């Protein structure tokens, strides 16, 4: 998750000078994996009930 | 003639009622969308 | 030579030579309609030559499409094309178009449409070619001798209660 | 806060075609035009018009294009004034829209001046008295409800009764030979009708692309959002007002349909926080229409002969929108569906029409007397129809049978084939002179043509056409009799 | 190198088929009238349409699919684009949703495009044969025209439209594909069983090869029913912008208005007349303005609209009915009294009108229709008030207008011409259908060996285009047409009507009655 967040931060030009902070939110909709949301850019790498 | 007059009276009453109900429904819809904002008053001064 | 204008007065492309070459390189005559559609979309209305090329492609093509189409008829397609040209484009068909239609009628064995087109050419055009008329007459005579002048069921005697109204 | 040109604002709310804009320096004046400068990936520019002030900073506006792809906080820049439309002789022969942009794809238009579409109507002192009959070439209009030059005309009617055909006939008869200019305003109507009118005008040389044209077209149609249909009429009227004042010319103004302006205002009214009125129109129905109507008038500088087509929803002539337009007209032509269903065209109901110049002082004494006699006879025939339905024609007196026959001939003689409805009718149209109509109707009233067959008066022109048709009817009847005789 | 979406907020409230979102602080924000995806699961999404952008920042959404999966508090992603659906020749013969998803059976086009400009159109001059003699003659329809089909429930509104779609199958198979008419049948709020039956009916006649069905059944949310007409016309505009002609059928706009009213009321829109939203006219107005006849400079393609509208007790004074009537270029009014009286299709010629006129008629049909209109007008005038020629022929014309299936142009025009020139004066009104059936499906001249015509026979189906080109009143065809009609009338009268008038036995009477009834439903 930290690597994905850093990669997203690098892509965003506006947040070049901003510091990176990671906040963890528990989502009951996903059983496996994780998702990252930064400045509206959402990356989904999770799975739910089959 | 009697039957048509009865129908005429009934129809006019229903039309008036329906038009009034429609207008009041529109007014209620307009009122509902209105939201009361934060009051900018000296609440402590009381 | 002279610029042509559309309904609203806008100029229309008149160089329709490449499109005729495209038409003369089709395998199935339904593809010829696609060329006409492309011409219309490109603001290049077909001229009399383009319609004659399309009729030639219809006559010389094997079938409408790669796969057979039920109830397909070359004569119907060419007649529809002529109707479009004369009515919705204001272009009088010349002798070449009617000769193509007559050739199709002779080739397909339809000797009655042959008679109708023969009369049409005699009326509008300066007569029908002798070869086509003779070929049409030969087809009609062959049909008559073989007994296939009319469908068999039409000659069957019927009655008031002997007709099956589906 | 005098010059608000370039003032920046931000979109604060978007609900349908109504958008709210917030200005930090103060909302510009009402009716001001705003441009959405933000790049929203739209295929068309977006322009808003301020209609209300919610507070010292917010202002509710109506969009002229579709509000698709519009985000909140989108930057908006004021244009420094109301919506401006080009004016002058350089606009002749062109097609414009609500915003005054040429849409005929015929190159840039050379505009020397522009005027705002919102203007103050003329005052009482700016009223000119012009009482002169306008010959439209139509027997019914010329006789029962004659039109006046520089006056306001209304064609009230339902759907499919023939409002558009009458407008086309009036154009063909009055605009081709008009000394001055013309302005046609298409408001909330079919686009194909606009194309047909444009083609017809080009064929009739009213719009001479290579030469000099004498008409302007301003189109806001059904496909357009309600914002454009509520201001296309203002744009066309602004052009007409310029031609009236600056050019000092006599201009014709054709509006079709004036009801769509009211309809567009009613559609947008709901989102503006206004309680609907009766039937469901906006509470400002009367004033909104009155402000526009008072601008359509002839002043001491020039004259505008306005012809407006009024749509009557579901043939309900008592509907508030049609009912509010009667008082704003000098000559009302009321069309009836029952007349049309009987094969009578134009489907004019002479017992419901009215004209201001229907006075002996304005028109000739003979014209007034003939018109009054025709109206009285038609009313008497309508009264006698009930007795005929109950008793029967045989039961009426001879004094009443003559009235019935004359009234039937009058009813059929009011019909006329128009030169623009040849496809609908399949026969060449007629142009009847004013004197010919008066003489023919005067002769018919006194029984000079009692022996002429009734059908000889159906779909013909003057009296000569009636006699020719009667002769043709006699010849064919004689041929039929000869055919029967041989059998 | 990530598939980064654009999260714009969360789902706040759900009220049936609509929802309200709350934007997360400091987010890009969604654009008006765009599509959004509600993340019902890490791999599944539910479509939605932006409808309102309030001052508070909340967003009004119109759920489109997977409504049962939507819950408050779920993430929402903004695509930032309007609605686009698949379009092309690869969709023909399939059942699809307004979103383009195919419905199993037992290029991208923007849905919010603008109508063609004023200078982008041309006059309507190409006819669209519905296959019914009444409509084709008294109510001409031209390609690029909006023709309303208004009537009461159970009066043939759907049957006539489906017949019009089917009538194009035979034509499309003969002429080039350039002039073929593609069909887009849009079902709105109808039963799912009806959609299946219509699909089977189209398949039976082979109309699926030139037709695609867009279905929004009653069990689907109002959003799909609200978008069905726009998606359908968008699919039909693909052919218009490429020099081809299409026919769009909306069955029916009455239910789309109900769906739109539901959506508007649920999203806190002020109600208008009959609770409908204020901008209910503009909906259909912009829907039907997209059907036009493009000018030759843009290709010459067209879209023909056949919106269907239902009335209550033949009341055309309703709100939406009036709006639609004031938009279309005509109307086919199907009367309930005529339908129950045996007249089918129950076209009320008095209340029906086509504003295009004879411009949308073929040269062959123009003269026949022009004379027929006058004859029928005279017959109606005289009937309302003496067996004159107009009255003798008007009754037979009315008898010829009864049909069950669309009729080929050659058969219909020939029958109308025969009835117009007095060839049916000696034929009883009851036997007109039997006479027409014998004329079309039989040849009395060949049967009795008295046919001397060279080419003009009713079994030569290729004569349809020759007739359309030259017309019946031309020296090429007129002589043989008259000879055939004379021979057929003589043989029919002699060999059939004499025997039919001589039947007295109950068995024979019943047999003749059954035969006549079958003929009514056979031609
Ligand atoms: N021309 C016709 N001849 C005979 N029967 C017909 C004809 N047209 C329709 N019908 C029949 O009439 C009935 C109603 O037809 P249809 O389904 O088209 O009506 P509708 O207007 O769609 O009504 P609704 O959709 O409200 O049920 C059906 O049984 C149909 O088969
Ligand atoms: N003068 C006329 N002669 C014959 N038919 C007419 C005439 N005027 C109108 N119509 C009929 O009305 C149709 C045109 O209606 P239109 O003028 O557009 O009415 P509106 O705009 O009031 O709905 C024609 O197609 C025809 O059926
Ligand atoms: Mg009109
Ligand atoms: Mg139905």
């Amino acid at each position: 998750a930290r690597r994905v967040a850093e990669e997203l931060h690098k892509g965003l030009k506006e947040l070049a000078d901003y510091t990176l902070v990671l906040k963890t939110v528990v989502d009951r909709t996903i059983v496996k994996g994780f998702a990252v949301e930064l400045a509206g850019q959402y990356v989904n790498k999770a799975e739910g009930q089959q | 003639q009697q039957r048509t007059s009865s129908l005429y009276n009934k129809t006019r009453q229903f039309g008036i009622t329906a038009a009034l109900i429609e207008i009041l429904s529109a007014m209620s819809s307009l009122e509902g969308n209105a939201m009361k904002g934060v009051r900018r008053n000296k609440f402590w001064e009381g | 030579a002279a610029k042509k204008y559309d309904l609203f007065g806008y100029e229309v492309d008149t160089n329709t030579a490449p499109w005729i070459e495209k038409i003369k390189k089709c395998k199935y005559y339904d593809e010829a309609g696609e060329v006409l559609v492309n011409m219309n979309v490109s603001n290049c209305p077909p001229d009399i030559a383009t319609y004659n090329a399309t009729l030639q492609c219809i006559y010389q093509s094997p079938s409408k499409q790669s796969t057979p189409v039920d109830n397909e008829s070359k004569f119907c397609a060419m007649m529809d094309l002529l109707e479009e040209m004369q009515h919705r484009n204001r272009l009088k068909p010349n002798e070449e178009s009617w000769t193509w239609v007559m050739k199709e009628c002779v080739k397909s064995g339809q000797f009655r449409l042959g008679y109708c087109i023969q009369q049409v050419m005699e009326t509008e055009c300066k007569g029908c070619p002798a070869d086509l008329v003779k070929a049409n007459e030969a087809n009609a005579q062959k049909a008559k001798t073989e007994g296939k002048e009319h469908p068999g069921h039409l000659s069957q005697q019927a009655g008031l209660f002997d007709v099956k109204v589906e | 806060v005098a010059d608000h040109k370039g003032r920046v604002g931000h979109v604060s709310q978007v609900i349908g075609a109504v958008v709210d804009v917030h200005f930090a320096d103060g909302v510009p004046p009402v009716l001001t035009a705003l441009d959405v400068v933000d790049k929203l990936g739209r295929d068309e520019p977006l322009t808003l018009e301020i209609v209300q002030h919610l507070d010292a900073h917010t202002g509710r506006c109506i969009a002229m294009q579709t509000t698709d792809l519009l985000k909140l906080k989108a930057k908006v820049v004021s244009t420094g004034g109301n919506i401006s439309v080009p004016v002058g002789r350089e606009t002749l022969g062109r097609i414009f829209n609500v915003l005054g942009d040429a849409i005929d794809q015929r190159g840039p238009v050379g505009e020397k001046l522009r005027m705002p579409i919102h203007a103050v109507a003329p005052k009482l002192a700016d009223q000119a008295a012009e009482d002169a009959v306008l010959t439209t070439g139509i027997k019914v209009i010329d006789l029962i409800l004659p039109y006046c030059k520089g006056g306001k005309i209304g064609l009230f009617g339902g759907a499919g009764v023939g409002k558009t055909v009458i407008i086309m006939e009036l154009i063909n008869n009055v605009a081709k030979g008009h000394g001055g200019f013309s302005v046609f305003a298409g408001v909330g109507e079919r686009t194909r009708e606009g194309t047909d009118l444009y083609l017809e005008m080009m064929q009739s040389k009213v719009i001479d692309l290579k030469g000099e044209s004498k008409c302007v077209l301003v189109y806001g149609q059904m496909n357009e959002p309600p914002g454009a249909r509520a201001r296309v009429a203002q744009s066309a009227l602004t052009m007409a007002e310029y031609f009236r004042d600056v050019e000092g010319q006599d201009v014709l103004l054709f509006i079709d349909n004036i009801f769509r302006f009211t309809q567009a205002n009613s559609e947008v009214s709901a989102l503006l926080g206004r309680i609907p009125a009766a039937v469901g129109y906006q509470p400002t129905l009367a004033e909104d229409l009155g402000q526009l109507q008072e601008r359509i008038t002839s002043t001491t500088k020039g004259s505008i002969t306005s012809v407006q087509a009024v749509y009557v929803p579901a043939d309900d002539i008592t509907d508030p929108a049609p009912a509010t337009t009667f008082s704003h007209l000098d000559a009302t032509t009321v069309l009836d569906r029952a007349v049309a269903e009987s094969g009578i065209y134009p489907a004019v109901n002479p017992l419901e029409c009215a004209s201001r110049i229907m006075d002996p002082d304005v028109i000739s004494v003979d014209h007034y007397n003939v018109a009054q006699d025709v109206v009285q006879m038609l009313t008497k025939y309508r009264e006698l129809q009930d007795i005929i339905a109950v008793l029967g024609i045989d039961e009426l007196s001879e004094e009443d049978k003559l009235i019935v026959d004359r009234a039937r001939k009058l009813v059929k003689f009011l019909s006329q084939p128009f030169q623009v409805a040849e496809v609908f009718t399949g026969m060449t149209g007629h142009y009847v002179q004013l004197d010919d109509t008066i003489d023919s109707f005067s002769g018919l009233l006194m029984g000079t043509y009692d022996q002429v067959p009734e059908m000889a008066f159906y779909m013909v022109g003057g009296i000569n056409s009636v006699l020719e048709k009667a002769k043709k009817m006699a010849e064919e009847a004689a041929e039929l009799e000869k055919m029967r005789r041989a059998r | 190198f990530f598939k980064t979406t654009e999260m714009i907020g969360y789902v706040h409230s759900i009220d049936g088929t609509i929802a309200t979102l709350i934007p997360a602080p400091g987010n890009p924000g969604v654009a008006y009238n765009t599509i959004i995806q509600i993340q019902v699961s890490p791999t599944t999404f539910a479509a939605g349409l932006v409808f309102n952008l309030e001052k508070d920042g909340r967003i009004g959404i119109i759920l489109m699919d997977n409504i049962t999966e939507v819950q408050s508090g779920q993430k929402v992603m903004a695509t930032g684009q309007l609605l686009h659906i698949p379009v092309g020749a690869g969709v023909l013969g399939k059942v699809v949703n307004p979103l383009g998803h195919e419905v199993p059976v037992g290029t991208l086009g923007k849905v919010d495009t603008g109508a063609p400009n004023i200078v982008s159109r041309s006059p309507v001059n190409y006819n669209l044969l519905t296959g019914f003699k009444a409509v084709d003659t008294m109510i001409p329809i031209g390609r690029g025209q909006r023709e309303l089909i208004v009537g009461d429930r159970q009066t043939g509104k759907t049957s006539i439209a489906v017949s019009t779609i089917i009538n194009q199958v035979r034509i499309n198979q003969q002429i080039l594909s350039k002039n073929a008419v593609i069909s887009i049948y849009v079902s709105i709020g109808q039963r799912c069983s009806n959609v299946a039956r219509i699909h089977r009916l189209l398949q039976s006649y082979g109309a699926l090869r030139y037709t695609t069905v867009m279905a929004a059944t009653a069990a689907e949310p109002a959003g799909l029913q609200y978008l069905a007409p726009y998606a359908g016309v968008t699919m039909g505009e693909y052919f218009m912008n490429r020099g081809r002609h299409c026919l769009c059928v909306y069955d029916d706009l009455s239910k789309q208005a109900v769906a739109y009213r539901q959506i508007s009321l649920l999203l806190r829109r002020p109600p208008g007349r009959e609770a409908y939203p204020g901008d209910v006219f503009y909906l259909h107005s912009r829907l039907l303005e997209r059907a036009a006849m493009l000018s030759p400079g843009k290709g010459g393609g067209s879209v023909t609209a056949l919106p269907i509208v239902e009335t209550l007790s033949n009341d055309v004074t309703a709100y939406i009915v009036t709006n639609v009537i004031s938009i279309t270029d005509g109307q086919i009014y199907l009367d309930t009294k005529l339908f129950t009286g045996g007249q089918r299709p129950a076209v009320n010629i008095g209340l029906s009108v086509s504003r295009v006129g004879s411009s949308a008629q073929n040269a062959a049909m123009k003269g026949v229709a022009g004379k027929l209109k006058g004859i029928l007008a005279e017959y109606r005038k005289l009937a309302a008030d003496v067996q004159t020629i107009p009255m003798i022929r008007g009754a037979r014309f009315v008898a010829l207008f009864n049909q069950k299936q669309p009729s080929y142009f050659m058969n219909a025009i020939v029958s109308l011409y025969a009835c117009l020139n007095g060839y049916l004066d000696d034929v009883k009104v009851q036997y007109v259908k039997f006479y027409e059936y014998l004329l079309v499906h039989r040849d009395l001249g060949i049967m009795y060996g008295t046919a001397k015509n060279k080419f003009f026979y009713m079994y030569v189906q290729e004569l349809n285009y020759l007739i359309r080109f030259f017309t019946l009143n031309s020296p090429i065809l007129h002589g043989e047409l008259e000879e055939m009609l004379k021979q057929h009338t003589h043989l029919f009268l002699q060999h059939y009507q004499s025997k039919m008038n001589a039947i007295k036995s109950e068995k024979d009477v019943k047999a003749l009655k059954n035969l006549l009834y079958s003929c009514k439903r056979a031609v």
